[PDB]
């Protein structure tokens, strides 16, 4: 049937429902006289076409209140299943009504408070307004309302009375007090019928009030009626709506033919949903679920009719679709709705408890999933491209791509939707291969627009009017979607993807209400009203929904990329193709010919580089697999403790960077020795001592000494490549030379005499085993170009390790910068225009530094510091996630991008633990490696000072023979006082090396 | 009604104060006991409290006096004892609303504006049906319409319990009915076990206000249905709030009493709680999951509150910093007051940490040992133990689990089984492959015997062993010996859990099983 | 304990003199509390159980 | 030295003079100039004590009555831009907002003119003591904002006149409301509006020249056709014909559901129906009836 | 010090000698006619306001010693940790409590 025809069809039956179940009650109960009550108390209608006022034509009379028909056109409505509670609500209603008070129905949320109100004032033709009481609430514009309500006779219910702040309570409380005081005065015997002009005090003026007005206010306990509308309403306990009936109604409107059976099944498990499920705040059980569910259930249904129906016609049968309808299952057809619709939704521990509860409630019916093989072929192919690992059911990266598939379905269904899965769990990776692959089937260039929403304010993004000259400014969000429906280079045409990939809060999100709901328009303090075109999808990647509001979670689809999606072998895949196919040495060439090239034939040995890391790769493959050295590993140190919290993908970047420090090592010695390089037997055993070495320094870079010690034990306990034999030195302490064997770190710690003068000189950076170590980590991670992060407790000197490390490479710049809980990313603004500029390149803007050749390095002092807002996410640690990862930001003045251009955000840090210090977001944690930068240590500071105390004792030539007891006495007292005055007894005991 | 304007009591209240009266000048301020008046105005004033009277006979006369003498004589003469029926009706809800919960399952805002409603729609209905006859029938008057009426919207609007909404059913065709106008009617039986107020034999208001004026002065709670002790039960639940108002009021160097009470709660709380191995096989059973699930909150809460009272301790010792959190655990601790974050399950309103530390204690224990019994049995004990439903956590979701446990294990589906309860006094009584064991459960104003019950006098009975067992659906008629007793998580009967079935024994009325309360409580 | 407020009541009784609760028995008298022990700048609050 | 910091200050301070739609040349920077001008007579009232008051006091009341003539003189300014401002929006915003106020359009373009050239002739120069030493231009000030509020009064007493003549305009907000009673020409701007004041009424059937009310479709789609179209030629102002197409949609209802009735009086007294006719029965007539 | 608005101001003049954003627009071109006076007056002869201004800042940190008066609070200390480290790292720190 058509869909409107389909929608009075479903309507005539829900009403039909209700008339058989009435008429068989009457029947039962041997009702003879008409004035019995038993009928009298039945909604009753009486049509008098004789009379000459339309509008007194049809009294629809129940009990003892008869009204009469609005002809107000309403459209085709939402007729209710007429539940036996709302058959209460109308007689509560009608009778409250008759006895001119108004009607004040309370429960819980989902009882269906509002619609049997709507329903009511729509099922006596009465225009009805709903006025929402959240905080998008229209407080100035009330007043304007009800004097409107007065004069055209149309209802008003109130959502949720309670929501409302004191005074606007107190406000509107009042202003319904006068408005049922005046429609009391009709009910008056006395007074006189043919002259009633009956005014109520609105707005400091006389408004008539038709007699056919009508208040609701709908309450929701836990509170209750305002002391002053006590006496004037009548209240309704809409504790528990009936849902047995409302599915079986609309699931037998639906054709299903076992009607009964299938409701008392699906009720109960939606209960069982609700109760045994870990509880979440976007699992939506409610009525409203239940009954979209089932609407799903009918439109599946209906396709498997036109699909058994087309085959038969495409061969030589007849089709009957009574005969079709009674040969299929609808067990197994609601069953796929619900899996359909619930699915994407649920957590990765919560799929089997689903399954389990619909066993239970369903038993012997099985979900089979549909797939659809074009689309899965396109995965591969694209997934391939893009070094990702592809992989059908149980395989090696199929619950990755069922969540691809999911998402896809969902962009099918709704405009707007959301991916809240936690850090590195594939979320980005997977919309970017679902729009590549969608591009390359249906023939539609696909095009995103990442657009983070806190890196920049809500008048930045959404727009601000100039309150003198009125001139309209658009905002970021507002140029991309204006942008997009002027449509100049033919925007319409392409699948506009705007993903926002940033936390969501109840600020940005509210102007998007709008955009998200049915709707799908844009309203802007301008007056402009932009309408969203078909082809845009609003997208939020997210990481929690700890600080989302109702409204915006269920106006939204949302898939689920539980932690478990990405399975760690897939990352090792990851980066092994990655190493095995771009290379390290090219810069901008090489970079685009990877585009060029669909196979890159003929390009296979393109540099040394390619050859070597290919090399690299077959040596560390066998210990990158599911159950390899690497994996155990890291399952150890995720039982250890670390300064920071720990993230699988933070150690997994941190050692694939480190490893590509290795192969680019091998490659300098390759250039540095023509006429030997390096064979397979060398690059074997040094790949393999680096790897060693990589893990140790990778995993266990956060904890403290013992704990990295715990770690060398135990890698060596479970490696098999050959270590340090010496006894009790840690393996951490042992460094890998060019050739195979090792080497302690103690060979490259010279005992330099520092001179008399600049004794105790900031620039004294005086070589240390410490200032060794972590000399080359810091080397190693510069040359990678990525944003380190150091922590430890202050005064440690990680700025100046940092600066020793880094003033060693003369083509890096440092502007420190120092964070404080007043620090905004509008800091990080004036210091890139102050320090770079915005070259037009004709790709697009690029922001780099003034001096041609050099890199600028930010340093950040103390990241931690810069406070969390009311629902946390930092805006500078959300700037730099953004900067450092989409490699580039949106300008506040032009709505552009700016990529950006030898730009690294090296910063220090303080430990979690000490006060004021907020810990960092995993999404920002992912991308930077933390060093512990623990306190230089008894053997370490006899050694770092004694040189000092020589330097400073040659001025005396005599007094230079205690130099070494004077700084062992300095050591020792140093030690007692550090053990003996903690920040327990006071915050201010600290006591640091700068002493 | 002053309490109405808070801001304007405030600006009087100053007003007041900056004048200069005259001796003769007064100001009476008539309020309503409100927590919107001002603090102010409270103080400066003379508070006189008015409450009503309690008493039927008051209650009565209330009604009578506030109903104008013309209303109730308009024709037909029936009026005057359906006016009288609603009267009574209205005092028997009414001071059964003090009798609380097991009159009412919560007090319910019975006023003056349902008996205003009520009396238009008799005065309406009446009109309609008599059309003016000055005496019409007794059969012919719409008691139907009435019933319903009253029943659904007039009174049964506040009402959300369905249990409360039964009762209320129950007293309206107990009380509206054509029977009502014999001569021998009894408005309340068994008011001594043998006197029963019967109806006045007059048809004037006069007669009815005579008759009420005549009413004797020894009210009991079994004029309202209730049993003869709710009146002992109110007057204890008064003395045990006295006691406490006492001693909040005696309230007004606690260091070292509050670090003796927590180093006792320290000892009484056991120490840990071992989580259930999860296995390959225990995840399908579904009892396996529930209790894991239990367990795991329980270790979670007990860590929680252990670490917060040793913390407690060590501050009371004089050796840790004192955080905003520490700071408010320990002000309720001195207070009396449940911590907040000590709530993740449901507690009885107004319940002390004393008795939430006793009742945590209980708790713990009992999930050690089905944490015992579980890795010692690894599956098939669970479904042999007996667990008291006040113990767990969530017991609804223990039905539940029970419920999946049956329908995975014999194979039916779970739409198609209902909950038969049998309880037995035998000790350790064989358990059927779809019986679980129920320890606990207490019985309100009944005593059962042979799994059946009867109406007694005592406070509470404690039911031996319930044994709940999942039966297949039966469309079997229920039997007019049957009545569907309700479970209440606690005495507050302010959660249900599930509601039981139970059979009536020689000859007594399911009217008086609705009336008299008769529930069943997981704890007391 | 069901007898602990009419005990109470005794003790009170013992305490304080037997007549201790019996004015608060008889019904108010409004009339020598407005007349004397009322300042005409004192409103009367008549706070009543709504 | 605090006095020649004033000094200078004040005389080489230069009002913001910034376009405004290529119309005109407005200020802005109010909150600055504010700011310095509170600051400055603060400093100089707190300046009367001290000791060492007792020299300079002339050129130090010179400047407070300097400063006191400034402030007075752009509080008023400012209210009287905005206001300009608002009521230019307004006035400009619509083709039959003219018409509709004669009075008031020829009041607010006569002030106009003369705002316009008070602009240009601040705009030549634009110095703060060269617009002060204009001449008589506070009481030319003061008499555009009590003209102006005048005329914002008497436009709103306008609109609540509309609102009250057509009840169903109290739903709709001010802005809303003006654009409705101002492009009355423009009727398909209209229909942005209609699922405010209406139920299930999303747009309304035009005629070809958009001059008869042919029917309301929904906002489905689903459609009711007018027994009697309202002329909207015959009524042009907005009150008339859409209170006529209100009680024409009521009028047209209720016979559809007469004659609905009537044809399933029929269906009912039977013992088979068909299901083609009923169909078409279900097709012909609107959901709701 | 109560107002957590200059504490951030006084944080990064303790730490690094000198607060951007103080000086800005001709505030900063008056800051630097002064500066290139007192740089040559000084006889550091500058006439770019880059390597001028930094004589600005050169002068500063040589003759700028602030003191913090802070009335003894253990939490308040803790607060004014969290909010400026600097305050306890460029800061040196003197006790004197009652007297004796
Ligand atoms: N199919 C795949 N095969 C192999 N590796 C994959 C695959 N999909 C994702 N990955 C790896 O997982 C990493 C993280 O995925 P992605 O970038 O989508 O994370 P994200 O969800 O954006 O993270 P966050 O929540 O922290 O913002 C990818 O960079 C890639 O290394
Ligand atoms: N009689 C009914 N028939 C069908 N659906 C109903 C009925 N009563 C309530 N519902 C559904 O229950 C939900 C109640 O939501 P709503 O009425 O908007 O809020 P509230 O329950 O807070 O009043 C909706 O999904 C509504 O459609
Ligand atoms: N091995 C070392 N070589 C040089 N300086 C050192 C060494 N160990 C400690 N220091 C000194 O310790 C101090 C640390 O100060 P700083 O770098 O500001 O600390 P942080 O980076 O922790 O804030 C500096 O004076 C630094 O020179």
């Amino acid at each position: 049937q058509p869909p409107l025809r389909r929608r009075k069809l479903e309507h005539l039956i829900t009403e039909l429902v209700h008339q058989r179940d009435v008429t068989r009650s009457l029947i039962k109960s041997k009702i003879d006289n008409a004035k019995s009550f038993e009928w009298l108390s039945q909604m009753r209608f009486y049509f008098d076409p004789k009379q000459t006022d339309v509008l007194q034509q049809l009294s629809i009379q129940m009990a003892n209140a008869k009204f009469n028909y609005g002809f107000e056109y309403l459209g085709v409505q939402d007729k209710l299943v007429q539940t036996p509670l709302t058959d209460r609500c109308y007689l509560t209603m009608t009778q409250a009504l008759e006895a001119r008070l108004g009607g004040s129905p309370f429960g819980p949320a989902g009882t269906g408070k509002t619609e049997s109100v709507k329903a009511l004032g729509h099922q006596l033709g009465r225009f009805v307004l709903v006025f929402n009481c959240d905080e998008t609430f229209d407080f100035q514009a009330m007043g304007r309302i009800f004097v409107g309500l007065c004069q055209v006779g149309a209802w008003g219910c109130f959502d949720e009375f309670n929501r409302l702040e004191e005074r606007m309570l107190s406000a509107v409380s009042q202003q319904v007090q006068c408005i049922q005081e005046a429609l009391r005065e009709h009910s008056n015997p006395n007074y006189d019928k043919t002259s009633a002009p009956i005014t109520c005090e609105l707005l400091n003026k006389q408004v008539k009030v038709s007699p056919d007005m009508a208040i609701f206010i709908t309450m929701n306990p836990g509170s209750n009626l305002p002391d002053n509308l006590k006496k004037l309403f009548r209240s309704l306990a809409m504790t528990k709506p009936d849902r047995q009936l409302i599915a079986q109604v609309m699931l037998y409107s639906q054709g299903f033919r076992t009607a009964e059976v299938l409701a008392n099944k699906i009720v109960p498990f939606f209960k069982l949903c609700d109760e045994q499920l870990s509880s979440q705040s976007h699992y939506d059980f409610g009525l409203r679920a239940l009954k979209s569910v089932l609407v799903s259930a009918g439109n599946v249904k209906r396709e498997r009719i036109q699909k058994i129906k087309r085959e038969k016609e495409e061969r030589g049968e007849a089709v009957d679709e009574g005969e079709i309808a009674e040969n299929l299952p609808e067990q197994e057809i609601l069953i796929q709705s619900v899996c359909e619709t619930m699915v994407p939704k649920l957590v990765a521990e919560d799929i089997p408890l689903l399954f389990s509860l619909l066993s239970d409630v369903f038993p012997g019916v099985q979900y089979h999933r549909g797939e659809m093989t074009a689309l899965r072929e396109e995965l591969k192919k694209v997934c391939q491209e893009m070094y990702l690992t592809y992989g059908d059911g149980e395989e090696v990266g199929g619950m990755w791509v069922e969540k691809v598939l999911q998402l896809y379905q969902i962009t099918q269904i709704n405009h707007g939707l959301m991916m809240v899965g936690p850090s590195g769990s594939g979320k980005s990776m997977a919309w970017r291969v679902l729009l590549k692959a969608l591009e390359r089937l249906e023939g539609v260039e696909g095009v995103a627009h990442i657009i983070d929403p806190k890196a920049i304010s809500k008048d930045h993004l959404y727009g601000t009017l100039d309150p003198n000259t009125r001139e309209w400014t658009d905002g970021l969000f507002t140029h991309v979607l204006r942008k997009i429906i002027d449509s100049v280079r033919g925007e319409l045409q392409k699948r506009q993807w705007i993903v926002f990939d940033g936390d969501v809060d109840p600020e940005w999100v509210e102007n998007l209400n709008s955009v998200l709901d049915d709707n799908k328009l844009l309203t802007l303090p301008n007056g402009e009203r932009l309408s969203l075109p078909p082809n845009v999808r609003i997208m939020f990647e997210v990481q929690d929904l700890k600080y989302a509001t109702l409204a915006t979670v269920s106006r939204c689809g949302m898939v689920w990329f539980s932690e478990d999606v990405l399975s760690t072998d897939m990352i090792f895949n990851n980066f092994l193709a990655r190493l095995r196919s771009i290379p390290l040495d090219e810069g901008e060439d090489e970079a685009q010919r990877r585009r060029k090239g669909k196979e890159d034939e003929g390009e296979e040995a393109a540099s040394p580089m390619l050859q070597i890391q290919r090399d690299a790769a077959t040596i560390m493959q066998p210990y990158f697999t599911s159950n390899g050295l690497v994996t155990k590993a890291l399952e150890h140190a995720f039982q250890l403790e670390h300064i920071m919290d720990l993230t699988r993908l933070r150690c997994l970047g941190s050692l694939f960077s480190m490893l590509h420090q290795a192969c680019r090592n091998v490659a300098q010695y390759n250039a540095n020795h023509p006429d030997f390089p390096m064979q397979i037997e060398q690059l074997e055993r040094y790949i393999q001592r680096y790897l060693v070495y990589a893990i140790l320094w990778s995993l266990s870079g956060d904890s403290r000494l013992k704990m990295r010690a715990e770690l060398g034990e135990y890698i060596r306990r479970i490696t098999t490549v050959p270590l340090p034999t010496a006894p009790n030195i840690p393996i951490i302490d042992y460094e890998v030379s060019i050739s195979g064997e090792w080497s302690p770190w103690q060979a490259k710690v010279p005992q330099i005499e520092v001179e008399t003068h600049k004794v105790a000189a900031p620039d004294v950076v005086v070589p240390t085993l410490d200032t060794v170590r972590h000399e080359a980590l810091l080397y190693t991670w510069l040359a990678e170009h990525k944003p380190l992060v150091l922590c430890g407790p202050p005064g440690s000197g990680k700025t100046m390790t940092l600066f020793s490390a880094l003033r060693a490479l003369p083509d890096m710049e440092v502007v420190g910068l120092n964070f404080s809980s007043a620090t905004t990313p509008e800091l990080l603004l004036k210091t890139f225009d102050h320090y770079c500029e915005y070259r037009r390149t004709p790709n697009g803007v690029v922001l780099a530094p003034v001096q041609l050749g050099k890199w600028l390095v930010l340093f950040c002092d103390e990241i931690n510091l810069p406070d969390m807002d009311k629902y946390g996410t930092q805006r500078v640690i959300s700037f730099i996630r953004q900067m450092v990862e989409h490699g580039g930001f949106y300008r506040t003045s032009d709505q552009t991008w700016v990529k950006l251009e030898r730009i690294q955000f090296v910063g220090a840090c303080n430990p979690p633990t000490d006060p004021g210090r907020k810990p960092l977001s995993h999404r920002f944690l992912r991308h930077v490696p933390v060093v512990y930068v623990d306190y230089p240590g008894p053997a370490s500071l006899t050694q770092i000072y004694g040189t000092f105390n020589r330097a400073m004792l040659r001025l005396i030539p005599s007094l230079r023979t205690y130099a070494e007891p004077l700084t062992a006495a300095m050591v020792e007292f140093y030690t007692m006082s550090q053990e003996r005055f903690t920040q327990d007894t006071q915050p201010h005991y600290i006591y640091s090396p700068r002493e | 009604n002053v309490h109405l304007a808070p801001g304007w009591l405030m600006q009087l209240e100053k007003k007041l104060h900056s004048l200069q009266p005259h001796a003769c000048f007064r100001l009476f301020l008539t309020m309503e006991i409100n927590p919107k008046v001002p603090v102010n105005l409270l103080r400066a004033g003379r508070i006189f409290v008015f409450e009503p009277p309690p008493g039927v006979k008051a209650n009565m006369l209330r009604t009578f006096s506030s109903i104008p003498v013309s209303r109730i004589c308009k024709s037909p003469n029936e009026r005057a004892r359906l006016y009288f029926l609603l009267a009574w009706f209205h005092a028997i809800i009414q001071e059964r609303l003090r009798y609380a919960p097991l009159g009412w399952s919560k007090k319910y805002e019975f006023g003056e504006s349902d008996l205003r409603s009520a009396c238009d729609t008799v005065d309406t209905w009446l009109d309609d049906t008599a059309k003016g006859r000055q005496n019409i029938s007794p059969d012919k008057i719409p008691w139907s319409a009435l019933k319903t009426l009253m029943a659904q919207s007039i009174y049964g609007g506040r009402v959300d319990n369905e249990f409360d909404q039964r009762l209320l059913n129950t007293f309206l065709e107990r009380l509206f009915t054509t029977r009502s106008f014999d001569s021998e009617f009894k408005l309340a039986c068994k008011v001594d076990g043998h006197k029963d107020i019967q109806m006045p034999d007059g048809i004037r208001r006069e007669e009815f206000v005579q008759w009420v004026e005549l009413l004797p002065d020894t009210q009991t709670p079994s004029w309202l249905g209730l049993p003869n002790n709710a009146e002992r039960v109110l007057l204890t639940t008064q003395g045990v709030d006295m006691i406490s108002k006492m001693l909040k009021m005696q309230m007004l160097a606690w260091m070292r009493t509050l670090h003796t009470t927590a180093s006792n709660w320290l000892h009484l709380i056991p120490q840990t709680l071992s989580h259930l191995k999860r296995t390959v096989e225990n995840i399908k059973d579904p009892l396996f999951r529930f209790f894991e699930r239990e367990v795991k909150m329980g270790a979670k809460l007990l860590q929680d509150v252990r670490q917060d009272l040793a913390d407690v301790v060590q501050v009371c010792e004089g050796k840790k910093k004192q955080t905003n959190y520490l700071r408010t655990l320990i002000n309720e601790l001195v207070k009396g007051i449940l911590p907040r974050s000590w709530s993740h399950y449901t507690v009885p309103a107004g319940m002390t940490v004393i008795q939430w530390v006793s009742d945590f204690s209980e708790r713990i224990k009992q999930l050690q040992n089905i944490s015992l019994a579980a890795a010692s049995g690894g599956a098939k004990e669970l479904k042999n133990i007996h667990v008291c439903l006040g113990g767990l956590f969530v017991p609804e979701a223990y039905i539940t689990a029970t419920r999946q446990y049956v329908a995975q294990a014999n194979s039916w589906s779970l739409e198609e089984l209902c909950l038969e309860v049998n309880v037995t006094t035998s000790q350790g009584a064989t358990l059927d492959a779809c019986s679980f064991g129920v320890t606990g459960l207490k019985l309100q104003g009944a005593t059962c015997n042979n799994n059946k019950l009867s109406l007694s006098n005592a406070i509470s009975t404690a039911l031996p062993l319930t044994q709940l067992r999942w039966v297949k659906q039966t469309n079997t008629e229920k039997k007019a010996s049957v009545v569907t007793l309700p479970v209440y998580l606690n005495f507050t009967r302010a959660d249900l859990i599930f509601t039981v079935d139970f059979e009536i024994a020689t000859k007594e009325d399911p009217r008086s099983f609705y009336e008299r309360g008769v529930a069943v409580l997981c704890t007391e | 304990p069901d007898r602990l407020l009419a005990m109470a009541h005794m003790f009170v009784s013992t305490n304080l003199g037997e007549s201790f609760m019996s004015i608060m028995e008889q019904p108010l008298d409004l009339t020598h509390i407005v007349g004397t022990e009322v300042k005409p700048n004192t409103p009367v609050l008549m706070c009543s159980v709504p | 030295e605090f006095l020649k910091q004033i000094r200078e200050v004040w005389n080489t301070y230069e009002l913001d003079l910034v376009n405004y739609q290529n119309k005109c040349r407005l200020i802005r920077g109010w909150d600055d100039l504010f700011n310095k001008v509170k600051e400055h007579i603060n400093s100089v009232s707190a300046m009367k004590l001290s000791p060492y008051y007792k020299v300079f006091e002339e050129d130090a009341l010179s400047w407070e009555d300097k400063l006191n003539r400034i402030m007075a003189l752009f509080d008023v300014w400012i209210d009287v831009q905005r206001r300009w401002v608002y009521l230019e929006g307004i006035f400009t915003g619509s083709a039959d907002i003219k018409h509709l106020l004669p009075v008031e359009t020829q009041r607010f373009q006569s002030i106009s003119t003369e705002f316009l050239a008070l602009m240009k002739k601040v705009s030549k120069s634009p110095l703060v003591m060269d617009v002060l030493n204009i001449q008589g231009v506070q009481r030319s000030l003061e008499r555009l904002a009590d003209l102006l509020g005048k005329i914002q009064k008497a436009l709103g007493e306008y609109l609540e006149r509309e609102r009250s003549s057509f009840p169903r305009f109290y739903f709709v907000g001010d802005e809303d409301l003006l654009e409705i009673i101002g492009n009355s020409k423009n009727v398909a701007k209209l229909q942005k509006h209609f699922k405010k004041m209406f139920a299930g009424v999303s747009s309304i059937i035009l005629n070809e020249d958009n001059s008869v009310v042919l029917g309301i479709s929904s906002r489905e789609g689903e459609e009711v056709m007018f027994k009697t179209p309202v002329s909207i030629t015959e009524h042009p102002k907005i009150n008339e014909w859409l209170t006529l197409v209100e009680k024409e949609m009521r009028v047209t209802l209720a016979k559809l559901l007469a004659e609905s009735v009537t044809e399933v009086e029929i269906f009912g007294k039977a013992t088979s129906i068909d299901p083609n006719t009923y169909i078409t029965w279900i097709d012909k007539y609107q959901a709701q009836l | 010090v109560l107002d957590s608005g200059f504490l951030e101001r006084m944080n990064t003049l303790l730490a690094n000698g000198e607060v951007p954003g103080l000086f800005e627009g001709d505030e900063y071109a008056t800051l630097m006619t002064q500066c290139k006076e007192g740089a040559q007056k000084e006889g550091l002869m500058l006439d770019s306001h880059e390597e001028l201004y930094k004589w600005f800042t050169s002068q500063v940190i040589r003759n700028l010693h602030v003191v913090f008066t802070m009335n003894p609070s253990s939490e308040g200390l803790k607060d004014r940790a969290a909010t400026s480290p600097a305050l306890f790292n460029r800061c040196v720190l003197n006790w004197f409590g009652d007297w004796s």
